[PDB]
């Protein structure tokens, strides 16, 4: 799962070619975090 | 600037030795900068070029 820039919308793209936002026509791509736990030490 | 340097430069006739050809440079008029995406014309950003 993929998060668009300007536009908000999961790209959810796999391919090696798909690099471009779908309905929205930019490049621009930033990945997504899923729940996962994560331990810290304060 | 761009203007003044286009129009000092003065073009002088072209012959390859009648014919001949010459050339002649018009206002200069720069437009705001733009994205050519394969879909259509698209707004561009400082941060859109420093990312891609
Ligand atoms: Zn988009």
């Amino acid at each position: 799962t993929y998060v668009c820039g300007d536009c908000g919308q999961e790209n959810t793209l796999k391919s090696g070619d798909v690099i471009q936002c779908r309905e929205c026509g930019y490049r621009i791509l930033y990945k997504k975090r899923t729940r996962r736990v994560v331990q810290y030490e304060a | 600037g761009l203007q003044n340097v286009f129009q000092s430069f003065g073009e002088m006739l072209v012959e390859p030795s009648w014919r001949y050809a010459t050339v002649k440079f018009g206002e200069v008029t720069v437009e705001k900068p733009t994205f050519f995406s394969d879909d259509k014309e698209l707004e561009f950003l400082p941060w859109h070029a420093r990312l891609q």
